[PDB]
RNA sequence: GUGGGGUAACGGCCCACCAAGCCGAAGAUCGGUACGGGCCGUGAGAGCGGGAGCCCGGAGAUGGACACUGAGACACGGGUCCA
RNA sequence: AGUGGUGGCCACUAUUAUUGGGCCUAAAGCGGCCGUAGCCGGGCCCGUAAGUCCCUGGCGAAAUCCCACGGCUCAACCGUGGGGCUCGCUGGGGAUACUGCGGGCCUUGGGACCGGGAGAGGCCGGGGGUACCCCCGGGGUAGGGGUGAAAUCCUAUAAUCCCGGGGGGACCGCCAGUGGCGAAGGCGCCCGGCUGGAACGGGUCCGACGGUGAGCGCGGAAGGCCAGGGGAGCGAACCGGAUUAGAUACCCGGGUAGUCCUGGCUGUAAAGGAUGCGGGCUAGGUGUCGGGCGAGCUUCGAGCUCGCCCGGUGCCGUAGGGAAGCCGUUAAGCCCGCCGCCUGGGGAGUACGGCCGCAAGGCUGAAACUUAAAGGAAUUGGCGGGGGAGCACUACAAGGGGUGGAGCGUGCGGU
């Protein structure tokens, strides 16, 4: 995981922690489907 | 802060109390200055200048 | 399943440089690692294990750099040494228990003052000379095997040949490793898992073989020039079964085709290796029966 | 750690004269520093300059006349021949023939103007204007 | 600290650093790998000859309100299909179904969609080899 | 004292810019050699030898005396030890670090969980290795010579 | 490397033996891309970009392969074979 | 006699920064340290002359380019004459200032030693404190607990509560700070044992051994994981009580993993000073910490007061810098060294691939397409279930009158 602090400004966007959790969920399911 | 650094420490020409031994000693010793003959302590190495115990005769630069 | 060594797939390529005199840092690492492993494992002879075996502390194995070596690497080298019948290793809950075999402590003693490369080379050859799974793989190659399918069919036949009780356990492990890694080596290009057939092909790569990776496959090819020397050595000291695997006519004629190569080592080393196993064939063979065989 | 006495000296001079002191002491004294100090004083930028035997590396004492605007040592010792010299005057000086540069030619450290008629190349060492 | 390396014997690193960071540029990356010349439907062609398939219009971006006429063109050269804006007043009537047409990039920012209409990349110039501007002016006649 | 701590403290010391030895000294150049060899045969290193000479004998510096055996080299206590088969083959400065490293290594053997001392070791062996490399450049040490902890135990 | 072959000619170019060399982190190998240069475009210049148009050098006759004849060719308007 | 549209290239751009950019707040210093190659390196003498510089022989074709003259009206074009390149190559002579190479000399930088003094510097053993929980005995009836309210919940087989005994795990309050120490994370009960480091004073020792650091190695908060133990309190999940239109929450009552010990893995954070490290230069003021010094006080314990020097640690502040916020010797000012990173926004830290890990995850990392801004400091209003002050009848405090109940008038919503 590389990041960019500029995202953490909440103007119009979800809290970054939850987004970073959801993307992990998607990666998990995708790798599981492949293997 | 001077342009050139001078040494603050001096030397002392010292006559001993007991046996009358004449010696040259550093102003800031690190160990106990023992006379040649009687062996008694002369200067005590402290944090700063050593604590002379004999009698000074003359300072030297 | 039984051995899922992951993340060190290419760590065993370096043995091929032992075929020549090329010297690398990696080969030096292998040399010191194997020497340390052999030194650690004692030659004592479930209660026997963890009483006159040696638990291995992974984090306590360090190079001469005060730098550690990856756990999969230590696992791979230990598993290889076992595969060549040089170390008796046992797996329990989170502990590897090692012990020096009988071929070890003899190949160790007789060659105490060789080069590290010479020491390793004689170790592999001495393991190969006796009835070891490595010997079975070498016989498979002599039959023209260059794939996992060929060796699995060969061992299926041998186990079904009613004279497999001397090495049944080790060969069962071989078949197990082939299972559940066939996909990695045949059906998925990404392998990330080295089977026992793969580590078997390595080592042979350090004597007379070259290995090519093809979308998981471990395609094999020997060279007849080098194969001739140890083929002659084996027929000179025939302390090992054929396992009912004939030499192919093609490999036979191609061995006949080439000219004689150098005898790997010096002739003194050749005769020492010959006589050491000749005079102790029974003891090492029955130790191997104890190790891989049922009874 | 110290790396180059000369550039440090020239920065010392410039920074000391921005506030506008009178007597400046440079600690790391070397021969090349003196050969440098000859040149601009020959152009009247500085007053007297002299060497003081400290006992470790010597000190250089200079009086400042308040003449120099900027005096700096070009580091990467660019070797320059004669006929292309102008290409560097546009890089370090504010106007046509304003100020000088120092070159270490085969004949020693010396001003750039005097090198044009002497017809000598060499490596640029410093500049002042 | 000081921008580095400044050494007289530092040519290798001074060159390598600049070459590396020239990749951080985007236009140079766009040129040297020529991926403009791999993603292009027009294959670096300021013109192309296509066949029209159906006329469509799009809503202008807000606050601009209206109906922007255009057509869909499959390209005889290669076969890709793209939208094609039609300029002129009432020019959609002039452009008919199944027309040989000449199409060309619309000259927006970076070649993007021009002005207040999104998505589109190209505009029409000649219809059946006849310049559309005059036909907007009515000076000529479609064959 | 900034290679590791990077702290600019200056507990250093000052010497006068003296070229000639002081007039008030009475010992001749021959007596200082006798005194230093007497101290050294007792088993004193050149640093502590010098401290004693300046402390009780009151001599500012041997370096202020010019070598009778060489007109262009200042006399040094180390050179005097060399003049009479007393100079050490391993220079004192590195020998002290060797013994410190060995004893600390014993402490770490007895205390595996002290990582601060581990780092102290990690830096003082870098000091030893740096000076070994320097001496290899200068040649005072044999080219093949390489510190090894097991050999260091012997030393 | 030794000793030989064929070449107009030296050369592993080729052959028998002998030995383990050679290259690579300063970028080998592999892949992408591409005839090199005099030059040309732009720019105050440092520089960036390009190499078709005239001259020199390199190479090719649909892809491939091969001889003869000739001082000179594997030969655009000479020859032979596969597709 | 051109003129427009479009596409490719250079400039515009110092948006590729050698000349010549930034990285505290706008994209941009990796959490920290060590260290190889490489790069950059103290002063003086002697030698060499490779680089470096001046002179000179051979050589870089023609064509193009600059200029004078001449010919075609002139021009373009052509010739006569002079000049220029990538001219990178090569023969020889001359110089020794700097770099390089060799030899010698010298300590300021760095490293090394010694004396007292300071510090939550680390590891190991022993002792011990307070509080808390459980258990036993005595007393005590009639509740306790908790909230905005209650409820769940414990309790009469004696609860809460008080006293007297037993066990247990965790942690070591105030002193405590703008204090100290540590490379950073981080480090506090007392004693003892081992161990690292710094500062101060003395160069007393080596003689440039140095700085940086691609590759490399190391240890490194909480949480999670593997194996065994342990589990007083707290408490992810979960289970109930409540609240609400809706409660998966905030609130309350319980409660597993966790939190603790031993071995190992994971390599993570707004690991922030959002400031990579070494040297030198540049007004000052102002307190404490350590060491040293000079005085005075001193019941003579650095015990106490004032000045000075060194190191670290704040604030204010001259000039200076910056878009400003602000920084301003502990620099975000001026020079000298080296590595990393940054090149509109989003996609995206994603896809694919590689490497590591037991797993979760880690280290690397695009493109298509889309958009005119994103973004930063800062001024004026508006607003706050923000604060402070002042007021107040189209407001309330106390008091009085009265509508909405019935009908009617007056005009209105709606038919």
């Amino acid at each position: 995981m590389k990041r960019r602090p500029r995202k953490w400004k909440k103007k119009g966007r979800m809290r970054w922690k939850w987004i970073k959790k959801r993307i992990r969920r998607l990666k998990r399911q995708r790798k599981k489907e492949r293997g | 802060k001077p342009i050139i650094p001078m040494p603050r420490s001096r030397f002392l020409r010292v006559k001993c109390i007991d046996c009358g031994n004449e010696q040259i000693v550093f102003s800031h010793p690190a160990t106990k200055v023992r006379c040649l003959i009687c062996g008694a302590t002369l200067v005590e190495p402290t944090g700063g200048k050593g604590i002379v115990k004999a009698k000074i005769l003359e300072v030297l630069e | 399943k039984v051995v899922g060594i992951k993340g060190s797939v290419s760590y065993l390529q370096a043995l091929k440089y032992l075929k020549t005199k090329k010297v690398t840092k990696r080969l030096k690492e292998i040399e010191k690692l194997v020497d340390t492993l052999i030194t650690l494992a004692p030659y004592a002879p479930i209660e026997t294990i963890r009483k006159n075996y040696a638990k291995i502390s992974f984090n306590k194995i360090k190079t001469v750099s005060r730098s550690k070596i990856g756990s999969p690497r230590i696992k791979s080298i230990m598993l290889l040494l076992w595969n060549f019948g040089l170390l008796d290793v046992k797996i329990i809950e989170n502990s590897w228990y090692v012990r020096k075999t009988k071929l070890a402590s003899l190949l160790e003693e007789n060659f105490k003052d060789l080069s590290p490369s010479e020491k390793l080379k004689v170790y592999l050859l001495g393991g190969l000379l006796v009835d070891t799974p490595a010997r079975f793989v070498y016989r498979c190659t002599l039959n023209g095997v260059e794939d996992y399918k060929g060796v699995k069919k060969a061992i299926l036949g041998y186990l079904s040949d009613q004279r497999s009780n001397s090495l049944i356990i080790g060969l069962s492990n071989m078949l197990e490793s082939i299972k559940f890694i066939e996909e990695a080596q045949a059906y998925s290009g990404k392998k990330e898992y080295i089977g026992l057939v793969d580590v078997a092909f390595y080592g042979l790569s350090g004597l007379y073989l070259d290995v090519k990776r093809e979308s998981g496959k471990l395609t094999v090819k020997p060279n007849f020039r080098e194969l001739r020397a140890l083929y002659e050595i084996d027929k000179s000291v025939a302390t090992g079964s054929d396992y009912g695997l004939s030499i192919s006519k093609e490999i036979l004629e191609n061995l006949a085709n080439t000219k004689r190569r150098k005898t790997i080592f010096s002739e003194e080393v050749q005769e020492l290796l010959v006589n050491v196993i000749k005079e102790n064939a029974i003891s090492i063979s029955q130790d191997l029966q104890n190790m891989y065989g049922i009874i | 750690t110290l790396l180059d006495p000369l550039a440090n000296a020239l920065s010392h001079i410039t920074n000391s004269e921005r506030v506008g002191k009178r007597e400046v002491y440079i600690k790391p004294a070397s021969k090349l520093i003196g050969e440098v100090l000859r040149v601009m004083q020959k152009y009247g930028y500085i007053g007297e300059f002299e060497f003081i035997d400290d006992g470790r590396a010597g000190v250089y004492r200079v009086q400042l006349l308040g003449r120099i605007n900027k005096a700096g040592a070009i580091k990467p010792r660019f070797p320059v021949k004669v006929s292309e010299f102008e290409k560097w005057e546009k890089r370090f000086l504010p106007a046509f023939e304003f100020g000088i540069l120092i070159v270490s030619t085969s004949q020693g450290v010396m001003s750039h103007k005097e090198a044009i008629e002497k017809g000598i190349g060499g490596r640029l060492i410093a500049y002042v204007y | 600290g000081k921008k580095a390396p400044n050494g007289e014997f530092a040519g290798r690193k001074l060159k390598l650093k600049r070459k590396k960071f020239r990749w951080s540029d985007i236009r140079y990356k766009r040129r040297v790998l020529r991926l403009k010349e791999k993603s292009d439907p027009l294959e670096g062609a300021p013109q192309a000859r296509g066949i029209v398939l159906e006329k469509i219009a799009v809503e202008a971006k807000q606050p601009n309100s209206g109906m922007r006429k255009a057509v869909r063109v499959q390209l005889i050269k290669n076969g890709k299909v793209v939208t094609a804006f039609c300029p002129g007043d009432g020019a959609i009537k002039f452009i008919d179904e199944h027309d040989e047409v000449i199409i060309e990039g619309i000259g927006g920012p970076k070649g993007g969609s021009m002005g207040d209409i999104p998505g589109i990349r190209y505009k029409v110039v000649k219809v059946n080899r006849v310049s559309l501007k005059e036909l907007v002016k009515g000076r000529k006649e479609k064959p | 004292a900034r290679m590791h701590a990077r702290k600019r403290g200056k507990s250093g010391s000052k010497r006068p810019p003296r070229t000639a030895p002081p007039i008030w000294v009475e010992y001749t150049v021959e007596e200082i050699e006798n005194l230093v060899v007497k101290l050294r045969k007792e088993g004193y290193s050149t640093a502590m030898i010098g401290t004693i000479l300046r402390d009780q004998y009151g001599i500012p510096s041997v370096k202020l005396f010019k070598d009778p055996d060489n007109p262009n080299r200042n006399l040094t206590i180390t050179r005097i030890l060399e003049k009479h088969g007393l100079a050490p083959e391993i220079p004192e400065d590195l020998m002290f670090l060797i013994r410190r490293a060995v004893n600390l290594r014993k402490h770490l053997e007895q205390h595996p969980k002290d990582l601060h001392s581990m780092r102290g070791l990690q830096l003082i062996e870098s000091k030893i290795r740096r000076l070994v490399k320097y001496y290899k450049r200068k040649g005072k040490l044999p080219k093949n010579w390489r510190y090894d902890p097991e050999t260091a135990k012997l030393l």
